[PDB]
């Protein structure tokens, strides 16, 4: 039975486990230190080092000789080192290429920065309140006269929201979102303060010894007066307050009682977690962690819970398999199914993982067919799979803190020292492709603002190389690679690298802003989206020229005349476009269109005939000037029946200018227009007789009857208003 | 899909489209101002009594130029309701330029087919910011017919046709804008009703690009899993697997059928009259709805010849019976009354004239001579319009693949002095696209005499939508489904007789001879059956056929009945399919000679 201690307050049960292993074991320890999730980092002389709780050095930051006094350091919420100066403040950003960046005060000449804790900061003369909101001190509370009377450093916390601070005589408070005082008891002789992360408050007196925890003021929760004066008044995750009285850590709890866990050497430093309380001693890392209702039934000596006895289940199988499963049918095989998945995944050692999910599946399917969805073993599986998987690569995660901040935060705790193969295997494991995407962009962005000499022809292939391995989509974002590309100035391969998106829409965006315009534009015509293609000349035209548009459109959208069609309204850039191109059939019909527009097409009817004359290169062209030369004579012969018979001939075919003539009547003009303009001695019958038959009984066909066959004399006249005097042209026949 | 291909859904949901997104732009009244070429489509969806109630629109107004000093009196109602626009630009690229103009002297709802994954505007910055773009989700739905669906992709707002645009030169880029379209209006039906296509058949240069356009989009979307789920988990039917005929056609494939004379009832009433989006005759106009007019379903692919007659007996059956029926009846006795005194008076009748003329081309009996006095007697001796002409000089190119060069100067000589200069840029555009031309990307065109055509397929002889003469079109589709058209004239080669699957085996040859090329004709399967069909379609069934007929460049009206006459044919032989006639816009020989110049 794994209860060996499981000590209990008064109904709750606590334990302490071991987690990693220390390799330090020196002055180290005693040195300053800090924690955040994963990483410790202890000054050694001029040498700052950061040690996982496995005891791998993953970075070093040496001090840039000093530079600048460092009082303190720690970590806000990514592990990112926040070197806290006498002058400014310096946080990090990278490990291997150290990035430190720089915030410092906005008058740095008459105050100075005098504690630093989870962003909100503290000054020293004019005790004021700001906030690190960023790449500056976004001020949270101004000062006042008598603003507060911190006796020590040591006098103050917060957490996320409350900035309770610890005056000499009251006990002030502060909320970041609007910087305000929340006086909270008027009588206080407190030094010190551990706000939880939920919200909890602390508090103790060090003349008698008076640990007050509260959660809110005019009420109080605990008033243990302990014995000796602690070392440490960490917290225990939500739920309790502990102390370091030599090498005896005490989690004290309700009503005036506390639970003694006894280490073999030393306490050095506590780190109070979301579910635990982190001990750390000379050799090895502890966690006071308080035991959950799971394992309370399950693992509890004398234990009476469904969960306990189907474990003992479990065990009978072995050697009375037909003496366990009696056991089964005497309980309610509901909650032992629950009990273990839920329990199991709090345990770390491997071995009780194992039987415990053994446990789980024995009696999971004593159940009814649709009792309740296996997803639930399913998940417990992959989430224990998770779990011992960080444990491989130095990372100690429980199951709170996995789900506080998902596996983008473990991933982003591991891309700092640059560990990108972990990182794949990790989002693999996980069965992610979203986070796998952020895992690679992150590579390449660093490979490209990495090694600034390394040629482009092999470095292409480098990022080529294990895209081509990941199996992924709509998260590789090379557009990110390609701005970074950009930045970085090897312009080279960031068109390369553009060419490479399966997103068309980014691939021509990318391009085009790269001002690769020439390739963007090749390139949308693969794609064959019309929309796109005529949406990027509209975009383009907006900043080129006017002549560079035409010279773009001539080499590469020779015969694809696209940006044409979409200004088909505007005649005049398709006018000097086409001359200037050197297209001149073409450009007769824009000048044509122009004709029938306006309803006038004399007026650019000579124009046309001489844009037929400068190609020659056809056969019907020269058809087409011999039906433009025989209007000639039309239109010039036009005139001579107006300077001759004062009758309008203008816009007047040979068809209806013949009509004319017969209508007013003539002799040899019409014969004139007939074997001048090659009339056939057809048309000119028909033409004539269904003018005259327009004449109001004219009676001149019989004075004219002298090649239709004879018939369709007949039904001009028969077949139209001259119905009567068709007797004549019956005998004719 | 026989529960989800259901054509009327389509329209009623893309009227809730309009008006759920129209109540979220603004609740108080509103005046909206809708393009002239999208109008006669929002009122095929919805009338006005209907869009007064769901939204708080009562007014709509046109974007036409006379809205510049009524829209200052526009802008007076502005004030009391909210103006939203209403613009196509999925076939222009460009906004009206009378919206645009008009923001600068005194809200915009944006056509759009409907998304496929996720679920051209910075022209207008000039303008000014804090502009709003509503999608409106589009689907093409029923207009004419149950199994009929236009996507209007063939004209603009110019009204000039994508498929011989008036300006020679963009015909590279006017045509391939079409085609993009189609695919986009194709992926909205596939997704909406989850189908999965199987082999398809294109007749066509044009026609390739289009499937094989459409398989790039539908590859780089859907996976074998993501296509196990869809046949087997959707009902399937559970009777034979999965079939997805996608017949696509071009224009160019058959030329001659829209320079005929056109015969069934909604055919002659498209020759006299254009219809136009909503189907709606402008000089006289009805509620032209198949769902309403219950007689209209009845007539409307009847021959002319029939209507009259039959009407007899509509009428005397509401004798022994309504009052809805009672102004039916009388209305297409009107109709029947209006066009039937039309033929034989205009032009001097020339209807018949025209018909049996037609016919003497259609089996080469019009001899080289002739020509002449033909042509001639129709322009003088009858009045005949130009284009009734136009369309018939053509046909005389196309049915013997040629003019003799003796006439075919006599003929352009002939059309100048009877209609002035400006014919000889509009035949001189009717020479290159092949539709009168002479002995002396490429696409493709007819390279032979119709009397092979006509000894071939039996065109010449079922054949009620034209004058005697059964339309290339069908006997294209026909030859796919059905060789028996091709046993008695071609034959001793014939792979089969009936396949229940499009085959184009040993029909390649034909189109050699035919097109002048043998690739004309390819089917790039899809999905190939038992491997992943049958796997998918056995795997639901222990554990009809919709055919969709793409047409690229309009269907003339007369091809829409004809297929329904071949669906029904097919069904009484073994075949039993359903033909879906997907098209982009209503074609005839006037809309044609309109748009080429």
């Amino acid at each position: 039975n794994p209860s060996f201690d499981w000590e209990r307050l008064k109904d709750v049960f606590y334990r302490s486990r071991a987690i990693g292993e220390l390799k330090w074991p020196t002055q180290y320890e005693e040195f300053k230190c800090a924690l955040s999730l994963t990483v410790i980092a202890v000054e050694i002389q001029d040498f700052i080092q950061v040690y996982n709780y496995f005891g791998q050095l993953l970075g070093k930051i040496n001090l840039q000789r000093i530079h600048e006094d460092i009082i303190k350091f720690e970590f806000d919420k990514d592990e990112k080192l926040i070197l806290v100066t006498k002058s400014s403040i310096k946080i990090v950003k990278g490990w291997s290429p150290l990035t430190i960046e720089s915030v410092p005060l906005q008058d740095p000449t008459i105050d100075t920065i005098w504690d630093y804790h989870n962003g909100i900061m503290l000054l020293a003369k004019s005790r004021d309140i700001y906030k690190l909101n960023g790449n500056e001190w976004e001020l949270l509370y101004e000062n006042k006269d008598k603003k507060y009377n911190l006796l020590t450093k040591n006098h103050w916390s917060c957490n996320d929201d409350s900035i309770i601070l610890l005056d000499v005589d009251h006990v002030y408070q502060v909320s970041t979102s609007n910087g305000a005082l929340l006086k909270l008891i008027t009588d206080s002789s407190w030094h010190k303060v551990t706000i939880s992360s939920r919200g909890f408050i602390c508090l103790y007196n060090m003349k008698d010894n008076k640990l007050q925890i509260f959660r809110d003021p005019a009420r109080i929760l605990m008033e243990h007066n302990l014995d000796s004066t602690p070392d440490d008044i960490c917290w225990c995750g939500n739920d309790t307050v502990a102390c370091s009285f030599e090498d005896e850590i005490k989690l004290y709890g309700p009503d005036g009682l506390y639970v003694t866990f006894w280490y073999p050497f030393t306490v050095t430093n506590l780190r109070a977690e979301v579910d635990g309380l982190k001990v750390i001693t000379t050799e090895k890392i502890y966690f006071l962690s308080r035991v959950q209702p799971q394992t309370s039934n399950i693992f509890r000596i004398g234990s009476t819970e469904p969960g306990a006895m189907l474990v003992d289940s479990f065990s009978l199988l072995e050697d009375h398999a037909p003496k366990a499963i009696e056991i089964l049918k005497n309980f309610v095989l509901e909650k032992g199914v629950l009990d273990c998945i839920a329990a199991a995944i709090d345990e770390f050692e491997p071995k009780l993982q194992k039987m415990l999910l053994n446990a789980a599946s024995y009696g999971k399917a004593s159940l009814q067919y649709k009792s309740f969805d296996a997803s639930i073993f399913v998940n417990a599986c992959n989430t224990i799979k998770l779990l011992n998987c960080f444990r491989s690569f130095g990372i100690f995660l429980t199951v709170e803190e996995y789900r506080c901040i998902s596996l983008k935060g473990v991933i982003d705790r591991l891309l700092k020292y640059h560990r990108y193969y972990e990182c794949i295997q990790i989002c693999k494991l996980a069965n992610e492709r979203f986070l796998l995407g952020y895992v690679f962009t992150e590579w390449a962005k660093d490979k490209i603002k990495g090694s600034p000499d390394m040629e482009d022809d092999e470095l292409l292939d480098k990022i080529k190389s294990r895209l081509s391995v990941i199996d992924m989509t709509d998260t590789l974002q090379m557009v990110a690679v390609a701005k970074v590309a950009y930045l970085e100035g090897r312009f080279q391969l960031s068109r390369n690298l553009a060419l490479l998106e399966k997103n068309e829409e980014a691939r021509i965006e990318q391009l085009y802003n790269l001002d690769d315009d020439s390739i963007a534009l090749k390139e949308c015509i693969k794609v064959q989206n019309y929309s796109l293609t005529i949406s990027l000349l509209i975009a383009l035209s907006k900043k080129l020229t006017n002549s560079q548009l035409t010279k773009l459109l001539i080499i590469d959208m020779f015969n694809n005349p696209l940006y044409l069609y979409y200004m088909r309204m505007d005649k005049a850039y398709l006018y000097d476009f086409y001359r200037q191109t050197d297209r001149f059939i073409d450009l007769a019909h824009v000048l044509l269109q122009q004709g029938k527009e306006q309803q006038s097409l004399h007026s650019f009817l000579p124009q046309i005939k001489d844009l037929y004359s400068q190609v020659q290169n056809s056969e019907v062209v020269n058809n087409t000037i011999e039906q433009l030369q025989r209007q000639e004579k039309l239109w010039i012969y036009q005139e001579s029946l107006g300077k001759r018979f004062a009758i309008s001939f203008t816009n007047m075919t040979l068809d209806q200018t013949l009509s004319k003539l017969i209508e007013t009547g003539q002799d040899k003009q019409v014969k004139e227009i007939v074997k001048k303009f090659k009339i056939s001695e057809k048309k000119l019958y028909h033409l004539k007789c269904k003018t005259l038959v327009e004449a109001k009984k004219f009676d001149e066909l019989l004075q004219f009857a002298q090649p239709i066959g004879y018939m369709p004399f007949y039904t001009y006249l028969k077949s139209r208003g001259h119905m009567d005097k068709a007797s004549p042209y019956v005998n004719m026949i | 899909m026989n529960r989800f291909w259901n054509t009327k859904k389509f329209s009623l949901t893309n009227a809730d489209g309009l008006c759920a997104t129209l109540n979220e732009i603004s609740q108080n009244d509103e005046v909206l101002v809708v393009q002239p070429s999208v109008l006669p489509v929002l009122n095929s969806l919805l009338t006005f009594q209907d869009l007064t109630q769901s939204t708080p629109v009562r007014k709509i107004t046109l974007l036409d130029d006379q809205l510049s000093d009524d829209l200052p009196s526009a802008l007076g109602s502005v004030p009391q309701m909210d103006l939203i626009f209403l613009i196509d630009v999925r076939t222009s690229l460009r906004l009206p330029p009378q919206l645009l103009d008009a923001a600068q002297k005194h809200h915009i709802i944006y056509c759009r087919w409907k998304p496929s994954f996720q679920n051209i505007e910075s022209q207008l910055k000039e303008l000014s910011n804090e502009y709003t773009l509503y999608p409106w989700d589009l689907l093409p739905f029923p207009q004419i017919d149950e199994n009929v669906l236009l996507t209007h992709s063939l004209y603009n707002m110019e009204n000039v046709n994508m498929y011989y645009p008036n300006l020679r030169s963009l015909q590279s880029a006017t045509e391939s804008i079409l085609v993009d379209d189609m695919v986009n209006s194709l992926q909205s039906l596939i997704f909406e009703t989850n189908s999965i296509i199987t082999n398809v058949v294109s007749i066509g240069n044009l026609s390739k690009r289009c499937s094989h356009l459409l398989k790039k989009r539908i590859d780089e979307h859907q996976t074998e899993n993501d296509l196990f789920i869809k046949g087997t988990l959707y009902g399937e039917r559970t009777n034979c697997g999965l079939e997805m005929d996608l017949i696509i056609l071009e224009r160019n494939t058959d030329p001659i059928t829209p320079l005929l004379t056109q015969l069934t009832y909604a055919g002659i009433l498209d020759d006299l009259y254009e219809f136009n989006s909503g189907i709606k005759i402008k000089e006289k106009d009805m509620n032209f709805n198949y769902k309403e007019d219950k007689i209209w379903n009845d007539l409307k692919f009847l021959n002319f010849g029939s209507i009259g007659p039959q009407l007899n007996k509509l009428a005397k059956e509401l004798q022994t019976q309504l009052q809805q029926r009672q102004a039916f009846l009388k209305n297409h006795t009107t109709l029947s009354s209006d066009v039937l005194k039309v033929v034989e008076t205009e032009e001097y009748g020339s209807f018949n004239k025209i018909l049996e003329l037609e016919l003497e081309i259609l089996m080469g009996n019009t001899l080289n001579n002739d020509i002449e006095d033909i042509i001639l007697e129709l322009q003088y001796q009858y009045e005949v319009d130009q284009k009734k002409i136009l369309r018939l000089i053509c046909l005389l190119s196309l049915c013997k693949n040629s003019l003799r060069e003796k006439d075919y100067e006599y003929l352009r000589t002939f059309m100048i002095d009877s209609w002035g200069i400006e014919k000889c840029f509009q035949l001189e555009s009717l020479a290159e696209l092949g539709f009168f031309t002479s002995k002396t990307s490429k696409s493709t065109r007819l390279q032979k005499e119709y009397r092979y055509i006509s000894q071939w397929f039996n065109t010449v002889p079922a054949t009620f939508a034209y004058s005697g003469v059964v339309p290339l079109t069908m006997r294209l589709v026909q030859m796919l489904y059905d060789r028996s058209i091709l046993f008695h004239n071609y034959s001793s080669q014939q792979p089969f007789i009936l396949s229940r699957e499009p085959r184009v085996s040993q029909t390649e040859d034909l189109i050699e001879q035919l097109y002048g090329d043998s690739h004309a004709i390819e089917e790039s399967i899809w999905v190939p059956g038992t491997i992943t069909k049958k796997i998918n379609a056995s795997i639901k069934s222990n554990n009809e056929d919709i055919a969709l007929v793409v047409f690229l460049g309009g269907v003339t009206m007369g091809e829409i009945a004809i297929m329904k006459h071949l669906q029904k044919i097919l069904g009484k032989k073994g075949i039993n399919k359903r033909f879906i006639i997907i098209a982009d816009g209503l074609i005839n020989g006037t809309r044609i000679m309109n748009s080429i110049s």
